[PDB]
């Protein structure tokens, strides 16, 4: 019951980590820890419904990974020629 | 990336330097820069005598020593134009060729190392070891000896030089052969 | 319990604390990996034992890594770089991070349940049998999509 | 379960470990005297740094990690069947060959067109 | 462990503590052995001197190490510098204690092994990618980016070959259908030891633990005589025995790892007794090793990923549905005894005509 | 804390660091591709802990200075000799080295004494393998504080808080 | 199986890929797809489960359209690598299996493997296109986030991790509050809107497309099994329909008006979800597919860059077919009767005003009217005095799939109870 409450805060943590950083290599970085706020929740919920959260979570674990690979080489070729990793100097769309 | 590939280290050898300009995983081009042994022959043996020069000869090259003394002794002797007798001109080729298989061993043992891992050097010192010690008996010393005075050698070949030099040509050729 | 577990959920929390607030890549990302450990003995003591094991190895093993030899290959040597309108946004900023935080706490005094099922320890043994049972599907899923990263992670970078 | 006797000793373990591990850090960290320069200071021999701080190197570090990270995520599944096989059946079997194929489709398409650039 | 005992948590800290200096002064007295074995393969006298026959010379080593200037240098994170080697060294010391040595009862009232878990393999498994770890770190933490590309070079390979070793250990954990290192120990009381019904995951197995900086690869690199290998370069007093520590605890690690799995425990048709046969396993891989080591050259990175990343992991999920497709039909286990010799025939005919 | 301190302990930590001694080579002629010959084979040299290969200044702590040695090269070695930690000895071996042998002139540096402060010579060119082992052994005995000379002076020990580094 | 023919060609086609031309790939991606049609066509109205995949009348409708809009991009483009072509398979592929689920994680393993290869496919290397994909890459990982977070909860509430059980107090309040953040933003209804506009303008042309049908085809496919609050989907279209259609004034960018635009029909769309229907969005979405797909193709023909307003001005001159296609396509999307784009409109509002919500049905009514403004800000412009710019015309190829839709959309107008008979729900 207080890993569940702990599985929201880890969330909440991330989110102010998401919105705060100006490296953008770090905001990913930040998103993969609400990913493991996620799958504490899921999990503890499987003690409590017996034993499907426990296979819910490695197919989660899976496509987090799959997410987090093609997302840092995107990061990598669109930064090799760029020299610094400013977000917010990616700016021409705009309205 | 222009890399310093410094003198000597970290690649030990020599005190080369080179400029690697590379790409990453393609060399493209070494930039080789020298200077690191100019202790200038070219000059110095200019403020001494025929006879003194005979000891800065075999003191550039040193793997195969006796070849620069031998080189240097011939454009003397055929400059003033006195022969040499022919015994002389024998022991000077059994050396010569001594000194060579003794510059070819350090060149295939320092090789193997260099890429490659330990073992091949010990053996390729090892039959390096006994040549040097066939010429101890003759020379009086190692590498670097000086034996050429113009127009021959300075001594003899010792009675015990012969007999030594056999046992070292019976057992070279299976001995070749492991490192092929 | 809450002798030994507030041992783990402080560290726990605290660790996420410093892996959105601290500067330089290298020193976050290495918390996440106390982060990922501490998590993994959580697992272990909730019995999934199994998935615990597989969090160390994937996610804190393989994961991690490839972040790490990203801002390596890149470098940073600020996670502050720059500066640029979106500094009052700071506050801002970290009042929703409690927002969102106060909303699904709301929620969770809202069903509460008991927690008594078994589970095996949750070894492979026991998981297995479901797996590829009737998750059989979800699994081949699974194997495409990785697939399908790979493929695409190759077209983004190499030319080609 | 499995006993949790075991994993608790394994953390004993890990506290062991570390102690030696720093103690040793901590003898060798007081002792030998002190004296600094300008050219420890000042790193390795020729350049400032003897990679002479050149900028950005080969995606290939990058491509290597990545196809590990999937393909470990693979084995992590393969185990499961792994230790109890024996269970499935036929099925079973039929089910883990579908899944490897997959995997090793992408083996051999990032194979045909480089590990090296 | 659902049916073995388990170990009062002092005793625990005991045998822990033992496995620890036992696994420092092991590694000390194993470098003068690998110093000498070398030296006669080389035609040559090791340490002869420093009486009565060498015995003190590695104490003279390792009070010589200590005793020397550490120094930090500018350009170099602060924090890292002093981690890098301690994870390096903790990563390489655990899972020693996970593999028996001797059969249970008969370490004097008590088991001889630190853990034994219910989940054997997967610690392994863990331990071996978290080395890699202290490597590539210490790379950045030397702050000179000489060291950072070998650092990378390194960790890049490394990181390879670990994944040949998760599909190699399936081969047997199918056969033993437990993952346990002491149930796949029992099994092969009976059955037969593993390295018979599994030859090519013996192969693939050998050659994999092997490749952990143990030469042979070797553009991992060490420094001299290449594009440099990085790490230490920039490292100099107690730090700098740690990482070359780490590496052989590594590898007498894995020259356990071979015989606890693939050729029995210390189970034989000839004597059971507890803790020397295994030690005599032991003993010959080490040996074995010591003779490739010297008497063969070094790969270049580019070798030596085709060879484990092309080549090795082809073979092993081949060897990984070959026999989960046996296991599966349920069929004899000779089916397995006759594929295995006839992988063995293949790669024999092969090699030696 | 800061080196050393009580009788016990000293007379320790000098047999540990004087019967282990770790040469890093410095090659730079003629003079070196003996050097090599001392390590292989017939001749002895792996029995002072100098048995591995050891050749990044970092890994090792007595610095051998075998061969003539240019202007050039001066601050080259100087810079080598800077990046050891502390207790750091240098073998000058062979006559070029040494003294300048008999190269006078404006290209070689005379006397290596220069670039270092030496501790134990070894005079000839090149000194043959055994000599080198003769001149470990001195160095040997002179870090033990044996060190006296025919005038009855001692000299200390480690020898390189004579001069500075900076 | 539909299945069957998309994992087999893909998972073939990937290898095979190096030996044959890249025309040649497109060549087979073409038929691939085609099959993938005719497998579709032929099994109709049977509902066939084989796993979690369950093919039932919401599934037969959507990826009927996901599959049309797929088929269109694939194309116009001539690549330099197979893979532009092979990314866009395998895309086709997650959307099929987007819409015939309905438990959470295949929703999430999907939602992956539709929403991956559009990152990529956001590059063809123009700066911008760099930008766009960047935006779209860290939005959607946010949202990865939260949709996987919502099933997290929502497992707790239920013993299901299907979609389909009771419902309780608050906690199942609150996890369907979060899963319809994650599908939100897939289909673009506010205030998730945000990347929208720079990525419709940053990505190339026919992309867009693909985007701007098979995306919202898909996405409000899995959002239909969601058995979304009422007062959420006001909410949700109140924003859309607003800041949509105002804010799509001040933009004179082609491509990024379009967007706007695509907002807005998103939330008139979400009324239809009230009741839910899959009659209405059946029909609705195949008047907007249609019009959409010839709307773009019409913009490639343009040019393949970000198109100035102008640009459009003198098509009609330029050929004469293609001008009049592009026309009938932007009245059908403002909806003036008797076009099908009406009847698209008045089934979805038809269940709003079942429903009782009244007050939201007259909002979006006004600013429909709004619409009007920039909807025929195209659609006018075509007649005048010719540009001079860049044009071409195209083969046949494309001549006859523009003036089929156009034709094909004014035919649904005029005869809805063809269509909608079999458009069933059930089978
Ligand atoms: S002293 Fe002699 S052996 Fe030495 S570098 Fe000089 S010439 Fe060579």
């Amino acid at each position: 019951m207080s890993y569940l409450l702990t599985s929201a805060l880890l969330f909440a943590l991330g989110v102010y980590g998401v919105l705060t950083r100006r490296t953008a290599i770090l905001v990913f970085l930040s998103i993969e820890l609400m990913l493991n706020a996620a799958n504490l929740s899921l999990v503890g919920f499987a003690r409590a419904y017996g034993l499907d959260g426990q296979v819910a979570a490695l197919m989660v674990i899976a496509v987090a990974a799959a997410e987090v690979a093609v997302g840092l080489g995107l990061i990598v070729a669109i930064f090799r020629h760029r020299e610094s990793t400013a977000v917010d100097d990616l700016s021409e769309l705009r309205g | 990336m222009t890399l310093n590939v410094g003198p000597q280290h970290p690649s030990t050898h020599g005190v080369l330097r080179l400029m690697v300009t590379l790409s990453g995983e393609e060399v493209l081009e070494v930039v080789p820069h020298i200077g690191y042994l100019h202790t200038g022959f070219e000059k110095t043996m200019e403020h001494r005598t025929y006879l003194q020069n005979i000891t800065y000869t075999p003191r550039m090259d040193y793997l195969h020593s006796f070849a620069h003394d031998l080189a240097y002794a011939l454009a003397v002797e055929k400059l003033l134009g006195a022969v040499v007798p022919p015994r002389a001109e024998t022991i000077r080729v059994i050396l010569n060729e001594l000194s060579r298989l003794a510059s070819h061993l350090v060149f295939l043992g320092t090789g193997l190392l260099d890429l490659g891992a330990l073992t091949p050097f010990f053996y390729a010192f090892r039959e390096r070891e006994t040549i040097l010690d066939l010429f101890e008996w003759v020379t009086g010393q190692r590498f670097h000896h000086n034996y050429i005075r113009i127009g021959g050698v300075k001594e003899d070949l010792p009675e015990e030089f012969v007999p030594e030099l056999k046992k070292l040509l019976e057992v070279l050729p299976h001995r070749i052969d492991e490192y092929e | 319990m809450s002798l030994l577990e507030g041992l783990a959920l402080f560290l726990l929390l605290l660790s996420g604390v410093l892996v959105v607030t601290l500067r330089n890549a290298i020193h976050a990302a290495l918390a996440l990996i106390l982060n990922f450990l501490v998590l993994a003995g959580v697992y272990v003591a909730l019995d999934a034992r199994f998935l615990g094991f597989i969090q160390v190895i994937v996610y804190a093993g393989a994961i991690v890594v490839l972040f790490l030899f990203v801002i390596m290959l890149l470098f940073a040597a600020q996670g502050e770089i720059g500066f640029d309108p979106l500094v009052r946004s700071r506050p801002l900023a970290a009042l929703l991070a409690l927002g969102v935080a106060g909303i699904l706490a709301a929620g969770l005094w809202g069903l509460d349940l008991a927690f008594t099922q078994d589970l095996k320890g949750g070894l492979p043994q026991a998981l297995g049998p479901l797996l590829y049972g009737d998750w059989l599907f979800v699994l081949l899923a699974v194997g495409f999509l990785l697939m399908a990263a790979t493929v695409v992670a190759v077209a983004l970078v190499e030319p080609g | 379960m499995a006993p949790i006797q075991e994993y608790v000793g394994t953390l004993i373990y890990v506290g062991v470990a570390l102690f030696i591990g720093v103690a040793a850090l901590l003898v060798g960290a007081l002792l030998g005297p002190k004296k600094p320069g300008r050219a420890k200071l000042m790193p390795y021999e020729s350049g400032n740094d003897p990679a002479g701080e050149v900028k950005r190197f080969p995606v290939h570090f990058y491509v290597v990690a990545m196809l590990f990270i999937l393909f470990d995520v693979e084995v992590a599944f393969l185990w499961p069947y792994a230790v109890s096989a024996g269970g499935l059946g036929l099925y079973g079997f039929l089910g883990v060959l579908a899944f490897t194929l997959l995997l090793f489709v992408g083996f051999l398409y990032e194979w045909w067109k480089g590990v090296m650039r | 462990t659902w049916s073995y005992p388990v170990d009062p948590y002092w005793m625990v800290a005991l045998k822990a503590l033992l496995v620890v200096v036992g696994l420092l002064t092991a590694f000390a007295f194993m470098t003068l052995i690998e110093r000498r074995l070398l030296a006669r393969f080389q035609v040559r006298m090791g340490p002869n001197r420093v009486g009565p026959f060498g015995l003190l010379q590695p104490l003279a080593d390792a009070i010589k190490s200590i005793f020397k200037e550490d120094i930090v240098v500018a350009q170099a994170d602060r924090f890292l510098f002093v981690l890098a080697p301690l994870i390096s060294v903790v990563f390489a010391l655990l899972a020693f204690g996970l593999i028996p040595f001797g059969p249970p009862g008969s370490f004097f009232g008590y088991q001889p092994w630190v853990i034994n878990l219910d989940l054997g393999i997967l610690y392994l498994f863990a331990v071996s990618e978290l080395a890699v770890y202290g490597i590539f770190l210490s790379g950045w933490a030397s702050g000179s980016k000489y060291s950072l590309l070998g650092s990378l070079r390194s960790s890049a390979s490394l990181i390879s070959y670990e994944l040949g070793l998760g599909l190699a250990l399936l081969a047997p954990v199918l056969l033993v259908g437990s993952l346990n290192l002491n149930d796949i120990v029992n099994w092969q009381k009976e059955h037969g030891w593993l390295f018979l019904y599994a030859f090519p995951a013996f192969l693939v197995y050998l050659i994999a633990s092997m490749a952990e900086a143990a030469r042979t690869p070797f553009d991992l690199p060490e420094a001299e005589q290449e594009l440099v290998g990085g790490y230490h370069t920039e490292y100099s007093s107690i730090k700098w025995a740690l990482f070359q520590m780490a590496e052989y605890i590594h590898f007498i690690t894995a020259s356990a790892l071979i015989p606890t799995l693939f050729l029995g425990g210390w189970t034989m048709p000839v004597l059971e007794v507890p803790y020397l046969w295994m030690f005599l396993k032991i003993a010959f891989f080490l040996f074995f090793f010591i003779w490739i080591r010297a008497t063969w050259f070094r790969l270049r990175y580019d070798q030596l990923l085709r060879f484990g990343w092309g080549f090795l992991f082809p073979l092993a999920l081949l060897w990984f549905l070959v026999t989960a497709l046996v296991v599966a039909l349920d069929l004899p286990r000779t089916y397995l005894l006759y594929l295995s010799a006839l992988s063995f025939l293949v790669l024999l005919g092969a090699v030696l005509y | 804390r800061e080196g050393i301190l009580f009788t016990t302990l000293e007379k320790l930590v000098a047999w540990g660091r004087s019967n282990s001694l770790w040469p890093a080579t410095f090659g730079l002629a003629c003079c070196a591709i003996e050097m090599m010959a001392s390590t292989d084979a017939r001749n002895d040299l792996a029995r002072f802990g100098s048995e591995v290969f050891r050749a990044s200044p970092r890994q090792a702590d007595v610095m051998i200075v075998a061969g003539r040695l240019s202007k050039k090269m001066a601050p080259v070695m100087r810079r080598v000799w800077e990046q050891m930690p502390d207790p750091k000895w240098v073998i000058s071996m062979g006559a070029c080295a040494s003294s300048g042998g008999m190269f006078n002139n404006y290209a070689i540096v005379q006397n290596v004494d220069s670039v270092v402060p030496v501790d134990v010579y070894v005079p000839g060119c090149p000194p043959r393998p055994e000599a080198l082992i003769y001149a470990v052994m001195q160095l040997q005995k002179k870090v033990r504080g044996q060190a006296y000379n025919e005038r009855g002076e001692r000299l200390p020990p480690v020898a390189a808080w004579k001069r500075t580094r900076g | 199986m539909t299945l069957a023919i998309l994992a087999v060609f893909s998972v073939a086609l990937t290898l095979l890929g190096f030996v044959l031309p890249p025309q040649g790939v497109k060549r087979a991606t073409l038929l691939g797809l085609a099959l993938a049609l005719a497998s579709l066509l032929l099994t109709w109205g049977k509902p066939f489960a084989f796993g979690p995949y369950a093919v039932d009348g919401v599934s037969q409708v959507f990826t009927l359209l996901a599959l049309l809009g797929a088929l269109w991009t694939v194309g116009l483009v001539r690549s330099g690598r197979f893979e532009f072509y092979l990314l866009v398979l395998y895309a086709a592929l997650g959307m099929h299996l987007l819409a015939s689920t309905r438990h959470l994680l295949l929703m999430l393993v999907a939602l992956e493997a539709l929403s991956l290869p559009l990152y990529a496919l956001a590059t063809w290397r123009r700066g911008q296109g760099l930008e766009a994909a960047l935006k779209y890459f860290l939005l959607g990982a946010l949202a990865a986030a939260f949709f996987l977070y919502g099933a997290a909860l929502f497992y707790g509430a239920t013993g299901s991790l299907v979609l389909g059980a009771p419902g309780e107090g608050p906690l199942y309040a609150l996890a369907l509050g979060l899963l319809l953040v994650g599908l939100g933003f897939k289909a673009a209804l506010a205030p998730f809107h945000f990347w929208t506009p720079d990525v419709y303008q940053g990505s190339p042309t026919p992309v867009v497309l693909f985007m701007a049908t098979s995306v919202k085809a898909a996405a409000f496919a899995a959002l239909l099994r969601v058995a979304a609050p009422p007062e959420a989907l006001a909410l949700l279209v109140a924003l859309s329909v607003v800041v949509g259609n105002l804010a799509a004034l001040a933009q004179k960018e082609a491509k990024r008006l379009l967007a706007y635009s695509s907002i807005a029909h998103a939330g008139y769309m979400a009324l239809a979800l009230y009741t839910g229907n899959a009659q209405a969005l059946g029909f609705y979405l195949l008047t907007y597919v249609l019009a959409t797909g010839l709307a773009f193709a019409v913009l490639s023909q343009i040019s393949p860059d970000r198109v100035p307003l102008e640009a459009l001005r003198g098509l009609y001159r330029k050929d004469p077919l293609l001008g009049l296609a592009f026309l009938v396509a932007m009245l059908s999307l403002l909806g003036l009767p008797p076009l099908a784009g009406f009847w698209g409109k008045y089934l979805a509002f038809a269940e709003a005003a079942r429903a009782g919500a009244w007050g939201v049905l007259v909002l979006a009514l006004v600013t429909s009217a709004v619409s009007a403004y920039y909807y025929l800000g195209l659609g006018l412009a075509v007649f005048a005095r010719p540009e001079e710019t860049p044009f071409r015309p195209g083969p046949p190829w494309a001549r006859a799939a523009v003036v089929a839709a156009g034709v094909l959309l004014l035919a649904l107008g005029l005869l809805p109870g063809l269509v909608l008979p079999a458009l069933a729900a059930g089978g």
